[PDB]
């Protein structure tokens, strides 16, 4: 489909003899280029914008702790990118990715230092062959990181690139979870999904298959469990 | 099967294990304990040994292994590390990030102020 | 049961063969105009240029090197000498510092 | 010592089932079947209450209104599946303009 | 001669639109790139084109 | 043997083919997809001195040669930053930071067309040339 591992002639007009990259010589555009420490956290930006006729839904992390780019700069170049650039847009990006930062600059993986193990059960849609799965994730521990866990778990499945920063991001924001209620009543009681005596039949929970058909469901159905789930707590 | 650093042994722990991983030998964590540790190392062999020709991927351990991946990982990369599991290996079978393509044997060309120019060494 | 794991071990590289390399050799980048391949049959580490003597043509060749193909790849590059040096049999002492200097001769 | 304590309710377990007795439902009623019942109400009574306080606050008030909780039933799916033959006073209908008529 | 099959050099959107200045970096910031870069026998260049702006275009290359 | 020419088939079955040529600026001649030379580690990168656990001279390659390798596969389009973003799991501030530093050097997105400058013989003159890979 894409003249890469093709074998082509000196010369280059057979790759035109492919659609794909036909289509981006009919309809091209002509563009100019663009003309711009300590302990590093990692803080996701989820964003989903309504403005033009088209819609963009997109998830980053920023890792404020540095100063070399500024929230209006970034939206500078990701409508630049997108030739959607009306100051209207970026004014937009820059009122929304901050406003997620002052509402999680206030919570650090720093100073946790308590032996902490919680079962991550998270869900990734890139509305294509979306997917979840749970583990079992040990806080306080530095040597692996969600990265790192991500390109394991590329790598092993039959997964594009595109995965590796989805399934990172969305783990990232369910860590802040994990920590948030960690500023309060965040006790860690033994909770395992499987043994043998101390802390296997099948592995029907330990799942990480992708799934084509939408159980486009679960933002209430965590919501409602959520709300039962954190009233439980009390008692 | 390992033709280099034969000191490994199902029945007991080494030292040269210890010292790759203490923090499972000083740590009063009730999750983490050597016991476990030599119960997981010993199902990664039983379960490596039934195939010795396939690449073992941590999430297919990760499915029935009661352990925090933060230490499975550990431990995997060090049974790769070494003579042990990983030293037999077909070549299709390999974790394989999905990247481009690779580049380097590509003809590149220096821009000189007085003209083109190949870029030979 | 363990010998359910490499049930899952061994099907779960028939899947990736599967949507790898029936397809024309790999998936599209569909953001960039890259055919995405794995990178495990490409190349890595070009280990420089190797010029002799021919007047006028030039060519250019591309060859692949390698020490030994039956002695596979391994790690012990992130082994230092204080972790294991202090107390082993000289045998296996021996067989590691030769896999290690194989693993470091192999890139020139 | 009230049994609701002891099960970790709020919900009167007592009075749960003395009208599980004397409504004629059958001769004999358990002891775990009250608890139960009180348990499921008290559930409810908890996701409903939850849902009107988030409609209140969403509409800025602090005290809920049948029209929070109208509107909070008729926002989730399930409680609106549950109650759709109940209607509720001084609730009124949700707006929902059709693209035809805007 | 102009023909897409002759050679791909002017399709449809690149035949008038790319700017005048595009074919490479200005003769300036190649010499400020070309000066910091480690290699030698670049350096004699761009230390002998300074030294030429010195005395013919001075009010170019200010400090 | 025969599964030597059998490698040799398989090898050059996934290998990409060069239909466009590459154009470096000739004050960045110094790279390749293996070695950091010092001017990327004393640059504005800093993902060296383990300044946190996140980036690492390995992730720094992972980012780079991934970056030449999406360029010089189809030269004629622009690198766009936010498709490198959406195929890169690294923070914002560092992807912008790398793809600023490579286009600076002219690496990537160099602004060029070859039918304004002639060609030359460089001072190497003509002979036989290999480049030797590892085996994949």
């Amino acid at each position: 489909v894409l003249p890469d591992l093709q074998d082509q002639h000196h010369n280059p007009f057979n790759i035109l003899r492919y659609p794909k990259i036909r289509d981006t010589f009919i309809n091209g555009k002509v563009v100019s280029p663009y003309r711009l420490s300590g302990e590093a956290i990692m803080i996701p930006i989820t964003l989903d914008i309504e403005h033009m006729g088209h819609t963009i839904k997109d998830q980053f992390l920023w890792n404020y702790n540095d100063d070399s780019i500024s929230p209006e700069e970034f939206a500078s170049i990701y409508c630049k990118d997108l030739d959607m650039t009306s100051a209207t847009l970026q004014t937009q990006i820059a009122n929304i990715i901050k406003e997620q930062l002052k509402d999680l600059e206030n919570i650090a993986a720093t100073e946790i230092m308590s032996d902490l193990h919680v079962i991550i059960n998270l869900t990734c849609n890139l509305q294509d062959r979306f997917f979840e799965d749970n583990f079992q994730w040990n806080l306080n521990d530095k040597s692996l990181t969600p990265e790192r866990f991500a390109t394991s778990i590329v790598q092993d499945l039959g997964l594009t690139r595109e995965f590796i920063p989805l399934i990172s991001q969305s783990l990232h924001e369910t860590i802040l979870k994990i920590k948030k209620d960690w500023v309060d009543g965040h006790l860690i009681q033994d909770h395992v999904p499987n043994d043998a005596a101390f802390g296997g039949s099948n592995w029907c929970p330990r799942v990480e298959i992708l799934t084509k058909e939408e159980i486009q469901k679960r933002e209430i159905e965590k919501e409602r469990n959520l709300r039962r789930l954190k009233r439980e707590t009390d008692r | 099967i390992p033709s280099f650093a034969s000191w490994f042994d199902i029945s007991k722990i080494h030292e040269i294990e210890k010292r790759s991983n203490p923090d499972f030998f000083n740590d009063s964590s009730r999750f983490k304990t050597p016991k476990a540790y030599k119960d997981t190392r010993n199902f990664i062999i039983n379960t490596y040994r039934l195939s010795p020709y396939e690449y073992l991927t941590i999430t297919a351990v990760r499915r029935n292994v009661a352990m925090d991946v933060a230490s499975i990982v550990k431990i995997h990369a060090f049974l790769e590390k070494w003579g042990l599991i990983n030293y037999q290996i077909d070549p299709r079978t390999k974790p394989s990030l999905i990247g481009p393509s690779f580049t380097g044997h590509f003809q590149v060309v220096l821009d000189t102020p007085q003209g083109l120019k190949p870029f030979l060494p | 049961h363990s010998a359910a794991c490499s049930r899952f071990n061994s099907d779960l590289f028939y899947d990736r063969v599967k949507v790898l390399l029936v397809d024309q050799q790999g998936l599209r980048d569909a953001y960039t105009n890259i055919l995405h391949i794995p990178e495990s049959t490409q190349s890595t580490t070009v280990l420089g240029w190797r010029r002799s003597k021919n007047d006028t043509s030039i060519v250019y060749e591309t060859v692949i090197h390698d020490n030994d193909l039956n002695k596979p790849k391994t790690g012990l590059s992130e082994i230092p000498k204080e972790i294991y040096e202090d107390v082993v049999d000289e045998d296996v002492l021996r067989a590691i510092t030769e896999q290690q200097n194989f693993e470091k001769c192999n890139e020139y | 010592k009230t049994r609701s304590s002891r099960a970790g309710l709020q919900f009167p377990v007592g009075r749960v089932h003395r009208l599980l007795r004397k409504g004629n439902y059958a001769e004999r009623v358990g002891a775990g079947a009250p608890v139960y019942l009180a348990a499921v109400l008290e559930y409810l009574t908890a996701e409903i209450l939850e849902l009107a306080g988030n409609a209140a606050r969403d509409n800025k008030k602090t005290r809920i209104i049948p029209r929070h909780l109208q509107l909070a039933v008729r926002n989730d799916e399930e409680l609106n599946k549950l109650l759709g033959r109940v209607t509720i006073a001084q609730g009124g209908v949700l707006p929902n303009i059709q693209s035809v008529l805007l | 001669t102009k023909s897409i099959h002759y050679s791909l050099a002017n399709f449809n959107v690149f035949q008038s639109l790319p700017k005048e200045t595009a074919r490479g970096v200005d003769d300036l910031t190649r010499m400020e790139m070309a000066l910091l870069s480690g290699i030698p026998e670049e350096i004699k260049w761009s230390l002998k084109k300074y030294l030429t702006y010195s005395n013919k275009a001075p009010y170019m290359i200010s400090l | 043997e025969q599964e030597a020419q059998k490698l040799e088939e398989k090898a050059l079955r996934f290998l990409a083919k060069q239909t466009h040529p590459v154009i470096i600026p000739s004050f960045a001649s110094w790279f390749d997809i293996s070695k950091i030379h010092e001017i990327e580690k004393r640059s504005n990168p800093d993902f060296f001195n383990d300044s946190s656990r996140f980036k690492t001279p390995k992730a720094y390659k992972d980012t780079r040669n991934f970056i030449i390798n999406t360029y010089r596969l189809s030269p004629y389009e622009y690198l766009t930053i936010t498709a490198v973003r959406r195929n890169v799991a690294m923070d914002v501030a560092s992807i912008v930071k790398i793809h600023a530093f490579l286009e600076k050097w002219g690496l990537i997105n160099y602004q060029i067309d070859p039918r304004t400058k002639p060609s030359l013989i460089g001072p190497s003159f003509t002979g036989h040339f290999q480049v030797v890979l590892d085996t994949p």
